[PDB]
């Protein structure tokens, strides 16, 4: 969040400051490249070619979206055509659904036996990316993070800040969740190396 | 499914990869233009051939959908643009013959010698600076005899093949096909017809006739001082004495005819040189102007990708001023900028062109154009009209902070601008009317020259020095006629320009003469302009004209309002001299 090197960094339903120290069951990460114009399409409630046929976001999102320019990475002279995108699809996409179908999309009523032509189109299209392209036309690398929460024990948590240590002065304390007040000083008895309290 | 859904899917397919091939071809063309060499020509030709083949294949595929079923009025417009079968109806032999005729015309016009004394090398300078009657007459007659005499039968065959091809496309004539641009159908209360354009131009010319008559009388009166024994008080101006080979513009006549020659004109070239402008501060000032108007910034890649000065000795490049719309968010300007006022004004013009290009980028590929052929140059030009005012130059630090202007300078500037604005309209009208009648078939092939010179005498008031038989083809000498170019755009451009200028100036709450008006620091005028600019070709040009001026059709009253003090001064000056011309008088 403090890198400040990302064009877009939005958290949906969660505050970036408060989530910096929070416990979740699991976290999901996704990465893909879209055109800079298509950046706004990646949001709950949005609709677009990317939104409908390439990647769908559930409206009740419980994570964050990070976006930044990628022109210097995947935009070359002559066009970087190593990235595809679905322009034609029979229907929309369910949230978090991956489609890799390459069947020739049919527009009219007449079927085509896998041959391009009238009323028959290829569902996937290539992206052209050059350094001379427009700002919205430039390629962008976008990472979206989703947070999972179930009844299973949590595994991921924010970095707890550890304070200092003082002795011989009656002060409040909290060790690993054990709270209380008193005076801290050394002792002589030694625990076994698996016990606290 | 329904035809509409299939058409939508087909257009969605076409726009993608149409943008791609267009961008590839534009990049190849820019690479050739910015860096001329043998290798780049091959790439440019290959890209053009690929784009043309793709366009023909896509038109062939789009021929399948019937246009009646679509009821969207935007998919219908895109289909109407795409299903332009056009010249492919001609047979293969006929198409080959037509292409050969066009190529021969281009070649013969490009390389024409009257000797040695080519058209641009010599000839031009002789016709603009000889000041000698015999030399100008010799050059005019020699160019006519060398070019127009040889372009006669090629032009006749061109006419017959083009007329037959136009009739093959369910059009009456080729002139009707040209007039098809000014046609909008399917909208109630906004429709227009091709038969409406034959009128609505004669009306404006009849309106603007008295001003041209007064100007012609004044020019002839001031010109009879020179060439003492070759000009008559009542009669027409000899053809070769208009300061040009064809007399299209009267700019070269300014040096002979000045109302107040004592007062210098406004020129800030020395002011620019003193402050040492670096040929980029000019575009910086243009961007400042367009930002202060209310229009957005320039793209980041504009300043780095585009080249704005001569590359140097090692790298050669043609740098005629040009604004590039390569697509994919790419804008460029090709200019050899120097520290001159003319370069400043043309930089403003091209910057306005770029601003117009940025407006409709969100529209589909087929609708990324102006409303018609006249809506673009006028928008580019009104920027230069706004930037040429003394008030703007005084606002900038280049002009003197304490400048006092007299009405003598106002008259000088008004006449200088009029000699180019109102001096070319009758010529355009006469040339286009003659071409329309020739294509329509009203003028037989044996009466081309007689009717041409009769129109020249009657409408323009220009008489030929020496008679021409039917072997001569004078109109074919012009670049546009021989090279298949339309010409009514220059007639519509000035009317649209002055209407837009008046609308933007009244929106800016300006008081006084129209020629001292400026639209800088006016956000509401910029918003009103941007409302029309963002439309593109999606909506009929009548509604686009209404969105700024408020009138559906073009009106010429603002043009006369612009030139009103000049008209009054001419009426005062010409109260004694004769007004009008006599057709009977001839130089021979
Ligand atoms: C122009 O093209 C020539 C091709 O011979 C090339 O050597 C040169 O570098 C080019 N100039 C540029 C890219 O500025
Ligand atoms: C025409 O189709 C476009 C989408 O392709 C749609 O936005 C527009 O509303 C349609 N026109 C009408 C009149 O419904
Ligand atoms: C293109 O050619 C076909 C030939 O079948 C013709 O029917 C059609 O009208 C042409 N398109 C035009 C003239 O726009
Ligand atoms: C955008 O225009 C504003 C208006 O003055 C200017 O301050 C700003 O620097 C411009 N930004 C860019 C990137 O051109
Ligand atoms: C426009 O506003 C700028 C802002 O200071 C000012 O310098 C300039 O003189 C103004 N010009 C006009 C014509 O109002
Ligand atoms: C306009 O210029 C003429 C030039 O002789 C001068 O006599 C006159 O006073 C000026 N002003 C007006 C209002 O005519
Ligand atoms: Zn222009």
């Amino acid at each position: 969040y403090n890198s400040a090197s990302f064009s877009t960094f939005k958290c949906y339903g969660v505050s970036p400051t408060k989530l910096n120290d929070l416990c979740f069951t699991n976290v999901y990460a996704d990465s893909f490249v879209i055109r800079g114009d298509e950046v706004r399409q990646i949001a709950p409630g949005q609709t677009g070619k990317i939104a409908d046929y390439n990647y769908k976001l559930p409206d009740d999102f419980t994570g964050c979206v990070i976006a930044w320019n990628s022109n210097n990475l995947d935009s070359k002279v002559g066009g970087n055509y190593n990235y595809l995108y679905r322009l034609f699809r029979k229907s929309n996409l369910k949230p978090f659904e991956r489609d890799i179908s390459t069947e020739i999309y049919q527009a009219g009523s007449t079927p085509c036996n896998g041959v391009e032509g009238f009323n028959c189109y290829f569902p996937l299209q290539s992206y052209g990316f050059q350094p001379t392209y427009g700002v919205g036309y430039q390629p962008y690398r976008v990472v979206v993070l989703s947070f999972e929460l179930l009844h299973a024990p949590a595994t991921v948590c924010g970095p707890k800040k550890s304070t200092n240590l003082v002795k011989n002065k009656c002060v409040n304390f909290n060790f690993n969740g054990l709270t209380g007040t008193g005076v801290l000083t050394e002792s002589n008895k030694k625990f076994l190396p698996f016990q606290q309290f | 499914s329904t035809i509409e859904e299939q058409a939508k899917t087909f257009l969605d397919k076409f726009n993608h990869e149409a943008e791609d091939l267009f961008y590839q071809s534009s990049l190849a063309s820019w690479n050739y233009n910015t860096n001329i060499t043998e290798e780049n020509v091959q790439n440019m030709n290959n890209a053009g051939d690929k784009w043309s083949a793709f366009l023909k294949e896509q038109s062939t595929l789009a021929q399948m959908y019937p246009l009646q079923e679509i009821q969207n009025l935007t998919v219908k417009l895109q289909l109407q643009a795409l299903q332009q079968n056009g010249s492919s109806v001609l047979s293969e032999d006929k198409s080959k013959r037509l292409n050969t005729i066009l190529n021969t015309m281009s070649t013969i016009y490009s390389t024409g010698k009257v000797c040695c004394l080519l058209l641009e090398p010599g000839l031009n300078e002789i016709m603009a600076n000889s000041l000698d009657y015999n030399e100008r007459l010799w050059a005019w007659e020699s160019w006519r005899s060398e070019v127009g005499k040889q372009l006669r039968p090629l032009y006749e065959e061109y006419v017959v093949l083009k007329n037959e091809m136009a009739r093959a496309n369910h059009y009456e004539d080729y002139g009707d096909y040209w007039r098809g641009d000014y046609e909008v159908n399917g909208v109630d209360g906004y429709d227009y017809s091709r038969g409406q354009l034959i009128e609505d131009v004669e009306h404006t010319f009849e309106e603007i006739k008295p001003l041209y008559e007064h100007l012609h009388a004044y020019v002839r009166a001031k010109l009879m001082n020179a060439y003492p024994s070759y000009i008559s008080p009542i009669g027409c101006l000899p053809a070769h004495l208009l300061g040009d080979m064809w007399g299209r513009f009267w700019t070269n006549l300014y040096s002979l005819t000045v109302p107040f020659g004592q007062k210098p004109n406004i020129d800030v070239t020395d002011a620019m040189v003193d402050q040492a402008w670096d040929a980029q501060r000019i575009f910086k000032e243009a961007e400042k102007f367009f930002v202060s108007v209310g229009l957005p910034n320039m793209t980041q890649g504009f300043w780095e990708n585009s080249m704005l000065t001569d590359p140097g000795n090692v790298q050669k490049a043609v740098c005629h001023p040009t604004a590039w719309d390569l697509g994919k968010g790419d804008f460029r300007i090709l200019m050899c900028t120097k520290v001159t006022m003319d370069d400043f004004l043309t930089a403003h013009h091209e910057m306005g062109h770029i601003q117009y290009d940025m407006a409709y980028a969100a529209q589909p590929f087929l609708l990324r154009n102006g409303a018609n052929e006249g809506f673009h140059e006028a928008v580019g030009e009104i920027m230069s009209l706004s930037a040429a005012t003394p008030k703007h130059l005084k606002s900038i630090g280049l002009l003197s902070p304490d400048f006092q202007e007299d009405n003598e300078t106002e008259i000088n500037f008004l006449l200088k601008q009029a000699l180019t604005i109102v001096g070319t309209l009758p010529f355009t009208y006469m040339l286009e009317k003659w071409r329309w009648m020739v294509f329509k078939g009203e003028i037989p092939k044996d009466q081309w020259m007689k009717k041409w010179w009769e129109m020249k005498r009657e409408i323009v008031g220009v008489v030929e020095p020496v008679p021409h038989d039917e072997t001569y083809c004078d109109p074919a000498s012009l670049f546009h006629v021989s090279n298949d170019y339309s010409f009514i755009r220059y007639y519509t451009r000035t009317l649209y320009q002055f209407q837009f200028q008046e609308a933007l100036c009244q929106a800016a709450k300006h008081e006084g003469p129209l020629h001292k008006c400026d639209i800088s620091n006016s956000t509401e005028a910029g918003q009103k302009l941007f409302n029309m600019l963002r439309l593109g070709k999606s909506e009929p040009w009548t509604l686009a004209l209404e969105n700024v001026v408020g009138a559906k059709n073009m009106n010429v009253r603002p043009l006369l309002n612009y030139f009103e003090p000049l008209f009054t001064w001419l009426k005062d000056q010409n109260k004694n001299s004769f007004v009008g011309w006599s057709t009977d008088w001839s130089p021979y």
